[PDB]
């Protein structure tokens, strides 16, 4: 009906009891622009709305509302690739709107025809330190944990450029046979970097294959959270109807987390630990839900969320909850970056717990899981030996440890390091693993069965 | 045996001084910094609830 | 009846809800969503609605059904996968064409087309009857026809009608009970509230060991059927691999696998893996499946379901318990249930006071626990049934200082560690004697004494070798090694052997599908004998180095033990390990002089 | 007669203001299930009730309420003993009626007749580590601070079960002319544990010496804090009127504390640090007020509360507040349990502050005090020696350190270690002590008067 | 009307809406006492007031109000020199009646004609430790940061007695041109501490040129916050009218902050981090703005507030806000006090932002600043090298390092050690610095140009 009040950016409507839940309402403001808002909650003879464009202009008696009568749903086309959108899917280049062939729900709770077949075939991201150690399977969602003090935007970028150049490597491996498409969603990221993302798609020649949703921080909070839901829904349509391998790259979760946090400052719903909502978990889980093998089991959606730790620790609420919903984690680190390493990836807390089962010898090798296991134990000792080395002197060193100190550096500067443009064969990756291990006797090995070792070493 | 004994005691003497002065107070100060933030997250919450 | 007052998140509030209680089953809106009145504030009831909202308006009716929210336990539970609200997942796949539950769609709690073979109980006409007494039985699978049809907990009377043997539906009545006037007619299914502990003849103290099938779990502290256990996780240390692996390897009559709030990929894995693999009970035609009743919740589905998960799950263990079936309930992970509880705490607007976590959290964790245990089965013919609760605990913030873990350790009597540093190094599951205890130990080693083994003696020495190693390692790190006693070196060396053969095993031991107690005992027995001979050997004079060099052949042989499988001696006692003891004695002879 | 609402454990019943505080009320259900509860607060035409059994499932119109007219009190009697009760003191034995002779308040004080006369005269627990090294005399309240890494329930039972077999031995030496009674209170307990205590007692024949109250952990939290309160009142009556020395065993104070933190969910009362009350002091105190010498002072009420560290943190709020109030503390550590010593009481930081004050003769010896000094000091030195041995080796160690080492192993493996069904009277303990100390010459024993040292080496 | 309630130091008045903001009202108590209060909040027919007198003992209908109709202002006069006050402007030692020649309201902004031309003249107390390393300009604010276990009071006293002897010497150099006055405000200090300050002004003969405001901690918390402000309003008046440099000593800041905190957890505002106010910054800012040159450009207000850390850290909310607002800090350390160094002011992290500005060349050398840069560097490195000497011995200690060890000792025992009647001058300080610095080679002395170095080694 009309504004009773506005409390924070949240706008308090006084209105008669009829609307749908998540029903779009259009607020008529006196300035030549009408705007849409969604009822966040519906209550007894009032509804609290956060208006999707702007944050100012609402008046007491100079406002009018009319109920659209329809809750927000994303209008989906599979012709949506090769178009530039914003966070509401409106054009910024004038002309390419989302348009439709079907209308599907933004939550993806109605359809949810996610297959009960567990991640199957191999995926790589062309970065050796990712591929071998925490090996990606289709439908597997494994987070990229980063920290600021980093060119963390450059690491995300690298993965976006690399995605789709990997795919002929994968065809040959027989972990892909079908088209590859990219769904790209941006939330609260710098101007320069938004041009880097467009440019990386352009180079690849996959601009046609990708959709860009661009959302800045000067576009509202509620609207920020909707953006990946639009993207996600379109990916689900790609994966289900046309049996495609869909990669959605969703950056930046941190920006998404803040937005959730700013709200509930006038809701009846109350915020829990560290001022984060307690149903923050619930919010993450809605995003995360569209990910997994689709029914038809020739398509899948693989999802890579990008998280920068804003405080740097991994026990901060943003990473801690995410790591739990996902199956393992991938750690980027400040320390490698300082020495002068790119892409700087620490592997010591990095483990994916569903890695072994997915992969098999037919597109990897049987030693892929064994050779990875050896390299973690040796790297771990090398790291403790280093810390002790500083404090006491070379008094606590032993033969294995001196060897381990060299191993650390060897691995860091040959294995993990590679150019932005560079991409890597998995089979190649595995010969370079063996090479590093060749400086240790075989009697000191034990995370590999003696049968397996004898064949490939 | 004497000459060696002379070198080793010099190293063992440096290590005691190092753990005592540097290491232990670093563990105290870091622990404390984190404690102070930590207690406040728990307290402010209760005030937020009450308000 | 009621008129919707407000819809905030998937929480619906409805005014005009009188003669209503606080666990009522309700149909919410004009959409007829399944829902439950958790609490009430005056006239206004706060209802958790188990299907999502996206279009439910204010002022739609709310109809109370006139009874609590319960779950259905009948026949056909086995060899089918259900959710945590318990609607068949499989039936959902064909009819809705949606693999996972669709919104606005409702389906009743069990399949209503399936027919079962009823065979008569041990009652006839005009007989006095009571609850948990066996009214019949249904041949439910091929592995097990042990599915006893009981008169419900909290029922007594005289049976007016006993139907004869034959084929019936589970909606097609076969029993009438008269208590004072018609109590109700009964069918194959029976209803049970998921908010109450299921009645029992008596609880009995646990004293019968289950063998996990994992040598390491038996070796330091034995599992018991009837018990409570914590296994630490961290969400990237292969906690899933060992959960699913334990489930296969442990052997009970019925097993209930409860995914609390999971990846969805992990749940999918178990659904696929189990009919492909075999039982050790000689199960056929989808072996493992026939033995399991599976509760599948992902975290991406509604938070109500995920609350409901554990409770439905415990009631399923308990139902089978009254029949005289011994149950293993593996619930994974209890920390995700707590995370759902923290969610409810903030959505209704109840006070959290357990470190940013619920008021109720500590008590709800205990309530779940007390429903597990060993008992004399419900009903008077007397059977033994038991429920062992294996509940995974894992971080919800800190490493063990999170609320979940603090509460659980209080109440658990069995705890088996898992260290992160060894996990990354691949030596999981790692049980640390400081981060592990069993209070059941004393009754359990005396049980194994009756069974044949010397077991209690081996326990003390196993503990001693692990125990001194941790303290000596701390001197090693700081001071270094330039000296470390002849005795101290031996302890370190032997402790490595124990790590490698026992603690490390999960797709690295070619036999691990089920490991007997005798074999574990025989393996550990060689390790301990090697230890005592070695320490005596340095003291009666003989260098440490000469002693390593001469032990030689046997030392490797114990190193290699882990791959070896029963194939010599008995079916549980292994000759290679028996041979080993005597050869060891000969090595000592060479080594001292 | 009309339930207004339920907000968690706390139930709001809407009926008039004419009831008084802690008056039992009856919720009458159409299920035929009468549940009693006690009013926490009474306000104008509403009271807030916590129901002992359950807490929810009550209708909002099909229910009635009746007021009892009696505030909660315990029917206390000397014929009550030797029987197993719930957390409200109601038989589960399937035995006869509770019986009364008086009705005594369980609110915190019945008549509070706690003396202004300090502790003397030994109370024997039958565990060597506690009795000799940390002498407890009646009225003293020394807690056991244990952890979950130890078997806290099993050690607690041991103290009860061996206690009161010390007593014929005391009667002969003339320590006790009046009898000995045990009051055992178990909280939030596991079913196996509840049964375990009764069986242990049955075995020793200590069953009819004690009353056991079991509150199970499926029973709501409010009942659980009521349990020790019931126990403590019963004890104050046996101790005052018929003059008996009573040892009260209360496990687990950590579960009682949790209950207290747990209640508050509609109260306007806020907790303090780590979520535990600011008034956590106050609640501890409440248990603590019933403990001390009774008036007439030949009877006493002696209290040993048992506190379990859940995470091995001595800076955890529960032990800290308690520790300040209590006259010393007993520390039990994980390390010794690991070597396989049982009981594993390290007497390293354990203290009794009125150690001298307890002993005498006729239930101790004169030589008790001097010995306590020799053994503690020698033991501490023994721990220090173990670390040095690892470093220097066995063939390069000192004489003084070698002696200290020998003492550590014997001390642990003879004094502390005792069997499950082996009673260690204080007289027995003191002899074993002289054998251990003998290894040192007289030259190294000196915190002992030469008079003693000449009697017993 | 009359008083509805009192919640803590907030008084809930019911009265009409006609008063202005900070309008004085008077409460008529039935006890024969009148109490004054000022409106903190005005609302719809009620007001919430903080009373200067009392904090409790406020009734309902026995207690009535009459509104004064006059907002809170200080009668500021210039013939207020030599008169003694308390924390409200009543005499406690029978100093002259306040009168009036102007009235200024307290808001931290009287007429506010503070700086837009920076200070550049120099003020010296004759303390090298202070002056050299921290060059105090004529309207800069540099606090004294000390901690518990220190004689912060004694140092504040050094300034006050030695100021007003050094200043006429500085008058000739053209460091000054005009008289000095001290305005001492004590907050929340002991009788014993208060007398000490008064003793120092008598002793010197500057009791007629000082204003003393004494607030004790047992006087209301509301009285305590008005005390620094009252002093400051007066201070601005003296600066304006008679063109003197006014030095304000505001001791102790922690006491003031404790007052603000009680009126912010008893407010309906939620306080900031560590239970310390959310507008705690603001409250502090009010003092701090009132610094610099005052119109006619020959009077000024210069500020040295005195802070003792009540928790021994710069981690704490008080040091961190304090230090941001002011321009430097003068640090005192515990170590130096313990040893026997008075004044114990350490020079390790003591810093002056407006050092450059403060030094000149028409009353100070230009080499004051160059030589300062050397002392700060050299001392800083030297302190760190000493701790390092302890660890390493002489196996990582150079010849050059030995020289830094000597500079450190000598600086401590000479530069920092001077009695509480010892007066220096700037030229002497530079000369003594030059000598110490002299043992270092030319190469070592590299942060000062060759022109300077060569002339004066």
């Amino acid at each position: 009906n009309t504004v009773s009040g506005v409390n924070g950016p949240l706008v308090i409507l006084e209105k008669v009891k009829f609307p749908r839940y998540n029903e779009i309402v259009n607020l008529t403001l006196p300035d030549g622009t009408v705007r849409q808002g969604q009822v966040l909650e519906i209550r007894g003879d009032r509804a609290i709305v956060q208006v999707f464009e702007g944050t100012s202009g609402i008046d007491v008696k100079k406002t009018t509302v009319e109920f659209t009568g329809e809750s927000l749903r994303i209008p989906v086309s599979e012709d949506m690739l090769g178009r530039i959108f914003d966070g509401s899917g409106r054009p910024i280049d004038n002309g390419p709107k989302v348009f439709a062939e079907d209308y599907l729900d933004i939550n993806g709770s109605p359809i949810n025809p996610y297959a009960r077949i567990y991640p199957e075939e191999m995926i790589s991201t062309g970065v050796s330190a990712i591929d071998t150690m925490n090996s990606i399977a289709r439908g597997q969602k494994i987070p990229i944990f980063s920290a600021s003090g980093l060119p963390h935007n450059e690491i995300a970028a690298q993965i976006c450029r690399q995605a789709g150049l990997v795919r002929p490597t994968k065809d040959v491996h027989d972990g892909h046979e079908e088209n590859f498409s990219i769904v790209f969603a941006a939330m609260g990221v710098n101007l320069e970097t938004a041009r880097f993302f467009k440019q990386d798609f352009e180079e690849n020649g996959s601009l046609e294959r990708t959709s860009l949703f661009l959302n800045l921080a000067n576009d509202p909070t509620i609207e920020r959270i909707i953006t990946p839901r639009l993207a996600l829904t379109t990916a689900e349509y790609l994966a289900y109807q046309t049996e495609r391998h869909v990669l959605t790259i969703l950056t930046d979760m941190s920006s998404y987390a803040d937005a959730l946090r700013e709200v509930s400052a006038a809701r009846e719903e109350v915020p829990g630990r560290r001022g984060y909502p307690g149903y923050m978990y619930t919010d993450l889980s809605t995003i995360y839900e569209r990910a997994g093998r689709v029914e038809g089991r020739n398509g899948s959606i693989t999802q890579i969320p990008i998280l920068t730790m804003p405080n740097d620790d991994i026990t901060h609420p943003i990473p801690d909850l995410t790591g739990y919903i996902t199956e393992g984690q991938i750690f980027v680190d400040r320390q490698l970056h300082n020495k002068g390493i790119y892409p700087p990836i620490n592997v010591l807390p990095s483990l994916s717990r569903l890695m072994k089962s997915a992969i098999g010898e037919g597109m990897t090798r049987k030693d892929h899981g064994d050779v990875s296991n050896q390299l973690y134990a040796k790297y771990a000792i090398g790291k403790d030996a280093a810390a002790m080395k500083a404090v006491v002197g070379e008094e606590a060193l032993s033969i294995e440890d001196k060897l381990s100190l060299e191993f650390l550096e060897k691995f860091e500067k040959t294995f993990i390091t590679q150019g932005a443009y560079e991409d890597r064969t998995v089979f190649e990756s595995l010969d370079q693993a063996w090479s590093l291990l060749r400086i240790y006797p075989k009697e000191m090995l034990n995370r590999i069965s003696p049968k397996i070792l004898d064949e490939f070493y | 045996a004497f000459i060696i004994l002379d070198e080793v005691i010099k190293v063992t003497n440096r290590r005691v001084n190092a753990i005592e002065h540097v290491i232990i107070p670093r563990t105290e100060n870091t622990i404390a910094y984190i404690n102070s933030e930590l207690d406040e997250l728990d307290r402010e919450e209760f005030y937020r609830l009450k308000k | 009846y009621g008129a919707i007052y407000s819809v905030s998140g998937p929480v619906v509030i409805a005014e005009n809800m009188i003669g209503c209680a606080m666990y009522e089953l309700v149909k919410v809106g004009h959409d007829n969503l399944v829902g439950e009145v958790i609490r009430i504030d005056g006239d206004k009831a706060t209802i958790q609605v188990y299907e999502e909202t996206a279009g439910l308006t204010v002022g739609d009716p709310v109809l109370r059904t006139g009874k609590p929210l319960s779950v259905e336990l009948g026949p056909g539970l086995m060899e089918t996968i259900y959710d945590g609200i318990q609607r068949p997942l499989k039936a959902i796949k064909e009819e809705s064409q949606s693999i996972y539950i669709p919104r606005g769609i409702d389906t009743p709690a069990l399949d209503r087309t399936i027919k079962w073979q009823f065979t008569p109980g041990k009652f006839q006409v005009g007989d006095h009857i009571s609850g948990g007494d066996i009214y019949g039985s249904v041949f439910e699978n091929s592995l097990i026809s042990s599915h006893k049809i009981l008169l419900p907990p909290r029922s007594r009377g005289t049976i007016t009608w006993i139907a004869p043997a034959g084929e019936y539906t589970l909606d097609e009545k076969i029993l009438e009970v008269e208590f004072d006037g018609k109590k109700s007619d009964f069918t194959l299914y029976h209803t049970w509230p998921v908010r109450v502990p299921r009645p029992v003849t008596e609880k009995l103290s646990a004293d019968y060991p289950l063998l996990t099938g994992q040598r390491v779990l038996d070796a330091l502290f034995p599992c018991v059927q009837g018990g409570t256990t914590c296994i630490p996780g961290a969400f990237g240390c292969g906690k899933t691999v060992i959960s699913q692996s334990l489930s296969k390897y442990s052997n009970s009559d019925a097993i209930i696998y409860v995914g609390c709030g999971e990846r969805g990929n992990e749940m999918a894995e178990v659904l696929m893996e189990f009919p492909e693999l075999y039982t050790e009970m000689s199960g056929t035609k989808e072996p493992i499946m026939k033995r399991t009743t599976l509760v599948a919740n992902t975290s991406n589905m509604p938070v109500a379901a995920r609350e409901a998960s554990i409770y439905t799950g415990i009631t399923l263990a308990e139902y089978f318990r009254d029949q005289g079936k011994n149950v293993s309930m593996i619930a994974d992970s209890s920390s995700r249930w707590a995370e759902a509880l923290r969610e409810i705490s903030g959505r209704l607007g109840e006070m959290p006071a357990d470190q940013g976590f619920p008021a109720y959290l500590g008590a709800k964790l205990a309530s779940f626990y007390e429903r597990a245990g060993k008992a004399v089965a419900l009903g008077s013919p007397d059977r033994t049934g038991s429920v062992s609760i294996v509940a995974a605990v894992s971080p919800a913030g800190g490493d063990f200082s999170d609320p979940v873990t603090t509460a659980t350790l209080g109440i658990t009597q069995v705890f088996w560690g898992l260290d992160k540093k060894l996990a990354q190094r691949k030596h999981f599951p790692s049980i640390n004697t400081s981060v592990s205890y069993s209070k059941y130990t004393n009754v359990l080693n005396k049980f194994y004494d009756s069974n044949y083994p010397e077991f209690p003696v081996l326990r003390d020495r196993m503990k001693e070798i692990l125990s001194n190693a941790e303290e000596l390692e701390q001197v090693v790190q700081l001071v270094g090694k330039s000296a470390l006693s002849d005795s101290d070196k031996i302890t370190l060396d032997v402790a490595t052997l124990i790590k490698e053969d026992f603690l490390q095993q999960n797709g690295y031991s070619t036999y691990d599908a089920f490991c007997p107690i005798w074999k574990t005992f025989d393996m550990m027995r060689a390790f301990i004998s090697y230890h005592d001979e070695a320490q005596k050997a340095v003291a009666n004079g003989a260098n440490w180095s000469k002693l390593a060099d001469s032990t030689g052949d046997v030392k490797h042989a114990v190193s290699s033990s882990k791959f070896f499988e029963p194939s010599r001696g008995e079916k549980e006692v292994h000759g290679e390990f028996e041979k080993l003891l005597s050869t060891m004695q000969e090595r000592f002879a060479e080594s001292t002089d």
